[PDB]
C-alpha cells in the first residue's frame, strides 16, 4: 500500500492525525500548568496519551508509506519513499515528537506540521472557505488565550497563591480552590490581557509588572493581528460584489457626466437589476483568460457538444473541425426587445441559440413568423458570400453564441466541404424564402 | 488684486482660501466654546467681537472681490470677461452657501441677547476649507504630511466638540451634583477634553454614569467612539498604503524575483545581478518600468514627454542631422529603455544585428581586449544593423558597458519598417552608413 | 390571474413592506421575551403588532406563491406552476415554519411568554434581500453601507442586552455585583432604566471597552469571557468594514492622485521643462473637473455590444449629426461611426498636426474650438467650432492634385478641445465596401484641393 | 581607497554604526531621565560612550570616502568625494553629532542624537539585503513600538522627578521608600505605565493637577495615533503575507463556484481540483513572463539559460548550432503542465506550436486503442513536422501522431511564428530541422 497525497484517505487520515496534536496543544499545557486536572482525571489522560501516542506512530508508519512524484509519475517503491522520508526534517520531527509531570511529553507538540498541513487541506477542499478561516482563526486565538491562562496560572503557581493582589487567590480558601474557578478565572485574566482590556488587578511585584507588560504588548500585537485578518477577509469576501459596484458606478457617472437620457439610464439600470438578480456577474470573456488552453477547451467542448446535441440541421462536418468551431464560439446576452439584425444591415456575426427565446418580424411590426428556440440556429447565409434579409427581436432575454468572422474565413480557406453543405442548407432556405 | 485671479498658479489666492480657511476654523473652533463655557464674559466680550467682525470682514470679501474673479474653463476655452465670471459665480452652488453664511442673524444680538448660537450659519461655508485643502494637497510635493496632519485635526475637532458637548450635559444636570459630571475644580476646558479623549478613544476609567441622561451619554458617546476610531485607524492606513504605494509596489516585485530565484535554485551570481539590477532601477528611475506609466498617457503627451526627454539626445548624434520630424517621432515613440550591468555585453563581437543603441546617460566601451573609442551619453553604436535585412551582416566589435549604461534601444524590424515609408531618410542613412563602410 | 414581477417597482416596494415587520420581529420578539415588563405593560399595542406581522407574513406567503422566474428568457404566468416551483423550495418550508400557529400555546400560556412566537425570526431571507436590493438600487452605496453595518451590530448589541437581563433574571437580581441590581429599588426598578442599562452594559461589552463591574460566579465568568470573544470579533468586523468603504469611498480619487504623482515623479526624475509639467499637471486637473477621466471602452465594457452601440447613439448622434459631411451618408454608418470613435482632450495650444505630416487620424470636433495656424506660431486663418470635422484628406489618399497626401496645414487648439479620435484604419475597414464615404469624402477632398 | 555603498564592506560598516546609533538613543534618554542608571555605572558608560564617540569619528572618516555614481560608474577621486560630502546637509548632522560639550550629565551628548541617517539606511539596506522581508519589517516596527514606549516611560519620570515624587496620586511614588527606590522598579513602573497609557489601555491612576492632565491627554493621543498607524501597518503587512496566497485561493475560489454552477460532471471537478491542489503542492503557480516582465532581456536570457539551458543541451538536433539563437528561444519558450491522461496532440489539429519535454514522460499513442508505442522521456521534442508544413511530405497540415501525457509533465511550448523568426535570422538550423522533419515524415 502506498497512500496518495492527493487522494481522500490521505485526507482522512489528516483528520485523524489533526484530532490528537489539538488534543495535544490545549490539554498538555492544561495538564502541566494546572496540576490538578492532571491528578483527577489521571485515567482519561492515560488513555488519550496512548491513543496519541498510538496515533503517532501510525502517522510515522503512514508518512513512511506515503509518495511523491519524480518527473511526473509517483513512485511506490518503498525502499525509494523510505530514504525520500529520512531524509526530510519532518522525520527528525516525528522522531523527536516520539521520544520515551506533563513536562517530559512536551515534544508532542513537534508534529504541528501535520495540524498545518490539515488546515491547508481543508482550506483548498472546502465549500465555504470563508466559514473555515473564521473557524480557524477563532482557534488560534483560543488556544492563544487558553496558552497565556495557563502562562499566567503558572506564574502565579510559582509566585505564591494568594501573597499578592496580581496574582491567583488563595487555593485553600473553598472559593478559588475548585478546578474550574481557576481556569475560568485564569481565562478571564487572559482574555482581559490579550484583548487589551485591563480590568484585571494591578500588578505590585516586579515579575508581575514585567510579565503585564510583555502580555499587553503581545495582545497588542495579536489584536493587530485579529483586525487585520478580519479586515482581509471581509474585503476577499465582497471583492467580486465590490468590482461590480464600481463598474456599476463608473457606468453611471459616465451615463450622469455625458446627460445620457432617461430611457436609456434606465434600461441600463435594468439591465444591472436582470445581471445580480439572476447572478450572471461574472463575465465568460475574463473568466476564460487565466486558464491554461487544454483546460480552457475541455469545459467549452463539454457544454457546446451539450448544447450542439440539440441541434440537427449542422450535423454534415468534420468531428474535431466542428470541435474546433464551437471551441472558438462565444457567448453574448441580449436584452428584450432587441433587434440582433435589422432589415438594412450587412452582417459579420453568426449567432448559436441556447436557452432564448427569438422571433423574426417585419418591418416594424410585431408578428411571430417562425420564432427560433433552443437548439435553432440563424445568422448564416450574409456571412460566406451580403445583407441580413429577417428582422429578428429577441422575445425574453436571450443567450447567443456569437461568431467572429474570421472562424468562419479560417473554415473557409482551409475545409471547403463542410462549409459547402451549410451553403447547400443555406441556398435551400434561400430558395424558399425567395427563388 | 487683478481683473481675474487663476487658481492654478497664484500663492496669492493660495494664501486667501488660507485666511478663509482661518476665518471658517476660528467659527468652526470657537462658536461651540463660547456657547458652552463661560469664556464669553464681560470683559472678553469686545474681543470676541473684534474677531468675530475680521471673520465676517474676511467672509464678506471672499464673497465680493475674489470668488467674482475666478477664471473658470466653459466650452473649452478659459472665460476671462469679468461680467462672465460674475455670472458664473452667481449661477453656481457655491453662491447659496455663501449667501445662507452671510445672513445678519446677528439682528438677533438685539432681541434675545448675545449668544454665538446665532452665528451657527457661518458654519455653512465648508466649500471654502475643502477648496483649500485641495488646493494645498494638489501644490504639495509630500501630500501624505498634509493628510496625516488634516487627519489629526478631525480628530482634536471631533474631540474638542465632545468636550463642548460634555461640559454642556454637565451643566445641564448640574455642576457638581452627580459623580458623573464635571467636578469644576480645575481649568475647565482641559478637563473635559481628558473626559472627552478618554471616552471617545474608548479608554474608560472615567467616573460611572449615574442616571438615564449620563447612561444614555455615556452609550452614545462610546458608540461614537468606537467609530471615530475605526476610521482614524482606516484613515491612517488609507495614508501610509498611499504614501509608500511605489515603494511597496516595487518591493513586492523585488521580493516575487528574489522568491522565484530561490525556489528554482539560481546561483549567487546570477541573484546578485538581479538584485544590483533592481537596486540600481530603484536609485535611478524610482519605479519599475516606466512604459508601464508612460502607456497610460495619450499619444500627443506621450510624445511631446519624449520629444522633451530625448530630442537633445537624438540632436546630438551628427549622424541624425539629415533625418525628418515625422520618422524621428515615430522613433521617439518607438524607442525602448534598458539597462545594462557594469561587464555587461551589448554586441558580441559575429551575431546578429538587430538593436540601434543611443546611449543614455552611461558609458559604454568597445573591443579582443583593447579599448578603441569610450563611447560617452547621447552616442550611438549600432549602425551595421542599420542596412542588413535577414542575417546580412554581423556586429564588427566587440561592445562593452564600462558603467551603468541605460541605452535606448530601436529594434531593426520597426527602424526597417518606419524607414521602407521615409526614402529620403533611408537615402540619408545608406549614405552615412556607405561613407562608414 | 396576476403575476408580479421580482424586477418591477412593486416587488420592490413588498420587500419594504416586509422588511419591516421582520426586522420587529426580531428586535422586539427578543426584548418582550426578556424584560417581562414590556410585554406586561403593553400588551394591547403588541397584539395589534402581532396581528399586523402575522397578516404581513400571510401577504408574503401569497405573494411569494406569485412570483414569476425567468426560464428560456420569458416569465412565467401560470399559477399552478408558479405554486409548483414555490412549493419545491426551502423558502417555503421557512414561510410554513414561520406560520406555525403557535398562537394557541401563546394564549395557553397567557399571553405573557412570546417565547413560542420565536419561529417568526425565519423569515430572514426578506430582510437580506431587501438589503441586497437597495444595496443594489440606492444612489448612496458607502452611506447604505453605514446604515447597514450599523443595523446589524445594534440587532447584535440588543440581543447581547436582552440576553443579559435574561441571565441576571436567571441567577438573581441584585445578588452579586456582576448581575443587573435589585429591581425593588425605586431607581433601578424602571423599565427603561432596565432596558437602557442593560443596552450599555452589552455595548460596553461587545465593544471590548470593559468598564463594566467584573463578574464573581462561574457561569458569569464563562459567559463574560465568551461576551469579549464575540466583542473582539464585532469589533475587528466594524474596524475592518470601515476601512473597507473608506478605502471604496475615495478608490477613484486614491487613483487618480496615485496617477499625479506617478507621472509628476516621472517629470521631476527626467527634469523636463516647468511649462510641459504644467501643462501635463493641469491637464490632468482639467480631466477631474470635468469628469472625464476613466476611458469610454473601459467604462462601458461590462456591458453587451448592443447596449454599448445604444450608448453611443445617445451621447455622440446629436454631435455627428451636426456635421455637414455625414448629411447624405446612410444610418448604419452612423452607427457604426458613433462605435468607433474613441474621444479624446487635447490643452491649449497643443498641435494636433504640422503641416508636412502624413496622415493616420481623423478629428471630429465635440465641444471645442480650433484654429488653423501658420507656421509662425498663431495666425488663425479658420477657426473652427463644434460639430466641424479635420484632418479628413489624408487618410484618403485621393490623386490628381500637387499636394499629394501629408499633412498641408498646422492646427493648434486655442481652447481644451475634446476631439473624437478617428484612425485611418478603422474609418477605412468599417466603410470598405460601402462607397458612401469614398464619393462624399472624395468630394470633400477636392473642394480642399479646390482651395489649395 | 574607496568604499562602495553596494558592497559587503558597506554594510557590516552599517551594522557598526547602527549598534552605537541605537545604544545613543535607547540609553541616552534613560540615562538622562532616571539618574540613578546615570550615577551608579559610570564607568560603563564612560566605556559605551568612548566606543560610541571613536565609532562615530569613524564614520565620518568613512562617508568623507564613500563613493557615488556619475555616468553609470563610480568616482576613485577622493578630493571630489570630500567635496560632494561636504556640500551636503549629512556633513553637517555629521559634525553636529561629534562636538564634544562634556561625566555629570549625558544631556550635553543629546546631540549624539542626531545620526538618525545611518541607524535607517542600516535598516533599508538590510530589508533590501535579507530573505525574510516580512519578518524583518515586522520587527523594525516592534523595535520602533519598543523605543516609543521606552521614550515615554523616561518621560512620565522626568516629569514625575520635576513635579515631585509622590506629591500627588498620579505621578511616581515616593523615592525614599525601599519598595520603590530602586532602579529597577522605578523603570519597569515606568516602562508599565507608559506601555498602558501609550497603548491606550488606561487602568493607571488618573491625574490630579492640570499639567498632568494636559500630558495624559497629549500622551493618550500620541499613542492613539501611533498605534492606528502600527495596527494599520501590521494590516498591510498581513496583506503583503498572504498576497500569493490570497490571489491563488481567489482563482480556486472563482473557479469552484464556476464548477458549481456551470452543470459540470464530478470527473472534470475533481480533475480542476487535483490541478489546482497539485500547483499548490509543487510551487509552480506564478507565471514566469508576469513575475520578470519588468525584468531586461539579458537578465531574463541569464535566469533562463540558469533554469532551463542545462535541461535543453540533452539534444541531438540543436546543441552547438548558435549559444544566441538558443539564448532567444529559451527568452521565447512558454512552459505549461499537463495533466495525466490529457491529448497534447490529435489526429487533425491545427498545429500552431512545438513542444519541448522537460520533467514529464510522454507516449505517442494510435487512434483506436490504448498502446504505448514509444515512451519520450524527458529532453525530447515533438510537434515540428506539422508547424514546418514542407514539401515533399504529406503537406495536410494536420498532426500526423498523437501525444498523450502519462504523467504531470511540463512542456516548453513554442510558437510556429515564433520558431519561425527564430530561425530567420541564421537558416542553416532551420535547413537542418527541414531534413529531419523530412526524413521522420518519408519513414514514418
Ligand atoms: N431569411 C431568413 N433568415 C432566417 C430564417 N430562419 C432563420 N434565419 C436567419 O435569419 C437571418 C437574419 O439575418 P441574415 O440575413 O443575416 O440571415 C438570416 C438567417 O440566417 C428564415 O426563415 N428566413
Ligand atoms: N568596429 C567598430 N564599431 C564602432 C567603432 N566606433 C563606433 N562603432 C560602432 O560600434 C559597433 C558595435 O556594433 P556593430 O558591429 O553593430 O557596429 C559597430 C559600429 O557602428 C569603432 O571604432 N569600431
Ligand atoms: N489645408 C486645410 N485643411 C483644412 C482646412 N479647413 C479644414 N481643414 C483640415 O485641416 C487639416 C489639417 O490636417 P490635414 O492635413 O490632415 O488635413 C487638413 C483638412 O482636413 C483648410 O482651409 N485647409
Ligand atoms: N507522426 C509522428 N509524429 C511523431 C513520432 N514521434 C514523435 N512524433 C511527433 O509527434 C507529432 C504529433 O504532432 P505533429 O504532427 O505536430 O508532429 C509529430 C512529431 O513531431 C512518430 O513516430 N510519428
Ligand atoms: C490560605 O488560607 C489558609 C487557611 O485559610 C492559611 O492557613 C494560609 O496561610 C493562606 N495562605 C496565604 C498565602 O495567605
Ligand atoms: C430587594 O429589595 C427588597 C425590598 O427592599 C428586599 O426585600 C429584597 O430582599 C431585595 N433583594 C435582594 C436580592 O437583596
Ligand atoms: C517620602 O518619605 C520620607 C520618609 O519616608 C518623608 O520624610 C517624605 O515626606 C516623603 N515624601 C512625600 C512627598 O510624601
Amino acid at each position: 500500500i502506498v497512500v496518495d497525497p492527493s487522494s481522500n484517505l490521505y485526507y482522512r487520515w489528516l483528520t485523524a492525525i489533526a484530532l490528537p496534536v489539538f488534543y495535544n496543544w490545549y490539554l498538555l499545557i492544561c495538564r502541566a500548568c494546572f496540576d490538578e486536572l492532571q491528578s483527577e482525571y489521571l485515567m482519561l489522560w492515560l488513555v488519550l496519551d496512548y491513543s496519541a501516542d498510538v496515533l503517532y506512530v501510525l502517522d510515522v508508519l503512514v508518512r513512511a508509506r506515503t509518495g511523491f512524484l519524480e518527473q511526473g509519475l509517483m513512485v511506490s517503491d518503498t525502499n525509494r519513499l523510505w530514504q525520500h522520508y529520512k531524509t526530510t526534517t519532518q522525520f527528525k520531527l516525528d522522531v523527536l515528537s516520539l521520544v520515551p509531570y506533563p513536562e517530559v511529553r512536551f515534544n508532542r507538540l513537534l508534529k504541528f506540521s501535520r495540524l498545518f498541513e490539515f488546515f491547508d487541506r481543508t482550506e483548498t477542499r472546502t465549500n465555504y472557505p470563508n466559514m473555515f478561516r473564521i473557524g480557524n482563526l477563532v482557534l488560534y486565538i483560543l488556544i492563544i488565550i487558553h496558552w497565556n491562562a495557563c502562562i499566567y496560572f503558572a506564574i502565579s503557581k510559582f509566585i505564591g497563591f494568594g501573597t499578592d493582589s496580581w496574582v491567583y487567590p488563595n487555593i485553600s480558601i473553598p472559593e478559588h480552590g475548585r478546578l474550574s474557578r481557576k481556569y475560568i478565572y485564569s481565562l478571564y485574566w487572559s482574555t482581559l490581557t490579550l484583548t487589551t482590556i485591563g480590568e484585571t488587578p494591578p500588578p505590585v511585584k516586579d515579575e508581575e509588572y514585567l510579565f503585564v507588560v510583555v502580555d499587553f504588548l503581545v495582545g497588542v500585537l495579536i489584536f493587530a493581528t485579529i483586525v487585520g485578518n478580519v479586515g482581509s477577509m471581509i474585503s476577499n469576501m465582497n471583492a467580486s460584489r465590490a468590482e461590480f459596484q464600481a463598474k456599476i458606478d463608473s457606468i453611471k457617472q459616465y451615463m450622469q457626466f455625458r446627460k445620457v437620457t432617461k430611457d436609456l439610464e434606465t434600461r441600463v439600470i435594468r439591465w444591472f437589476d436582470y445581471l445580480w438578480a439572476n447572478k450572471k456577474t461574472v463575465d465568460e470573456k475574463e473568466v476564460l483568460k487565466s486558464l491554461p488552453d487544454k483546460l480552457k477547451a475541455e469545459i467549452a467542448i463539454n457544454v457546446h457538444l451539450d448544447t450542439l446535441k440539440k441541434v440537427r440541421i449542422f450535423q454534415d462536418c468534420e468531428a474535431g473541425l466542428l470541435v474546433e468551431l464551437v471551441l472558438k464560439l462565444r457567448p453574448t446576452v441580449f436584452s428584450p426587445g432587441d433587434y440582433i439584425c435589422k432589415k438594412g444591415d450587412i452582417g459579420k456575426e453568426m449567432y448559436i441559440i441556447n436557452e432564448g427565446k427569438l422571433a423574426v418580424v417585419a418591418d416594424d411590426g410585431v408578428t411571430q413568423f417562425v420564432v427560433l428556440s433552443d437548439g435553432s440556429y440563424f445568422g448564416e447565409i450574409s456571412i460566406l458570400n451580403n445583407r441580413r434579409t429577417a428582422n429578428i427581436r429577441s422575445i425574453g432575454y436571450s443567450d447567443l453564441f456569437c461568431l467572429s468572422k474570421d472562424d468562419l474565413m479560417e473554415a473557409l480557406t482551409e475545409y471547403p466541404e463542410a462549409k459547402k453543405a451549410l451553403e447547400e442548407k443555406g441556398r435551400q432556405i434561400l430558395m424558399k424564402d425567395n427563388l | 488684486l487683478p481683473n481675474s485671479i487663476d487658481s492654478y498658479t497664484d500663492r496669492l489666492y493660495l494664501l486667501w482660501l488660507l485666511l478663509v480657511t482661518l476665518a471658517y476654523n476660528w467659527n468652526c473652533c470657537f462658536i461651540p466654546l463660547r456657547l458652552v463655557f463661560p469664556y464669553q464674559t464681560a470683559d472678553n466680550i469686545h474681543y470676541w467681537l473684534i474677531a468675530d467682525i475680521i471673520c465676517d470682514i474676511i467672509y464678506l470679501y471672499d464673497m465680493l472681490f475674489i470668488q467674482p474673479r475666478l477664471q473658470f474653463v466653459r466650452g473649452g476655452d478659459i472665460i476671462v470677461d469679468s461680467n462672465e465670471l460674475r455670472k458664473h459665480y452667481r449661477t453656481s452652488t457655491k453662491f447659496q452657501l455663501d449667501v445662507a453664511s452671510i445672513i445678519p442673524f446677528d439682528i438677533c444680538y438685539l432681541f434675545f441677547g448675545f449668544n454665538p448660537m446665532f452665528r451657527a450659519n457661518r458654519m455653512l461655508k465648508y466649500t471654502s476649507f475643502f477648496e483649500f485643502n485641495h488646493h494645498l494637497e494638489s501644490i504639495m510635493d509630500k501630500a501624505y504630511i498634509y493628510r496625516v496632519i488634516r487627519t489629526t485635526g478631525y480628530l482634536l475637532f471631533i474631540l474638542h466638540i465632545n468636550a463642548c458637548v460634555y461640559y454642556w450635559a454637565s451643566n445641564y444636570e448640574g455642576i457638581g451634583t452627580t459623580r458623573w459630571v464635571y467636578d469644576g475644580e480645575g481649568n475647565e476646558y482641559l478637563r473635559c477634553y481628558y473626559w472627552a479623549v478618554r471616552t471617545l478613544i474608548t479608554i474608560g476609567g472615567l467616573p460611572e454614569p449615574q442616571t438615564l441622561f449620563e447612561i444614555v451619554f455615556q452609550l452614545l458617546n462610546f458608540f461614537s467612539g468606537v467609530f471615530v476610531f475605526s476610521s482614524l485607524i482606516g484613515q491612517m492606513r488609507d495614508v501610509i498604503g498611499a504614501a509608500t504605494a511605489n515603494q511597496n509596489y516595487f518591493r513586492a516585485c523585488m521580493d516575487d524575483t528574489i522568491a522565484y530565484m530561490n525556489n528554482y535554485s539560481i546561483p549567487k551570481l546570477v541573484q546578485k545581478r538581479v538584485r544590483t539590477w533592481y537596486e540600481y532601477t530603484w536609485d535611478s528611475q524610482r519605479m519599475l518600468d516606466e512604459s508601464d506609466l508612460l502607456k497610460t498617457l495619450p499619444t500627443t503627451v506621450q510624445l511631446a514627454l519624449a520629444i522633451d526627454v530625448n530630442f537633445s539626445i537624438i540632436s546630438k548624434v551628427d549622424l541624425f542631422k539629415g533625418c525628418d520630424t515625422q520618422m524621428i517621432y515615430d522613433m521617439l515613440l518607438r524607442l525602448k529603455s534598458v539597462l545594462y550591468l557594469p561587464g555587461d555585453f551589448v554586441c558580441k563581437k559575429g551575431e546578429i544585428g538587430k538593436e540601434m543603441y543611443i546611449i543614455k546617460h552611461g558609458e559604454v566601451q568597445v573591443l579582443g581586449t583593447k579599448v578603441l573609442v569610450t563611447l560617452k551619453a547621447g552616442s550611438v553604436f549600432g549602425e551595421i544593423s542599420l542596412l542588413a535585412a535577414g542575417g546580412g551582416n554581423r556586429r564588427t566589435a566587440n561592445v562593452v558597458a564600462h558603467g551603468f549604461a541605460n541605452l535606448l534601444t530601436l529594434d531593426k524590424k520597426t527602424l526597417q519598417e518606419i524607414l521602407v515609408h521615409y526614402p529620403d531618410s533611408e537615402r540619408i542613412l545608406m549614405k552615412k552608413a556607405r561613407v562608414l563602410l
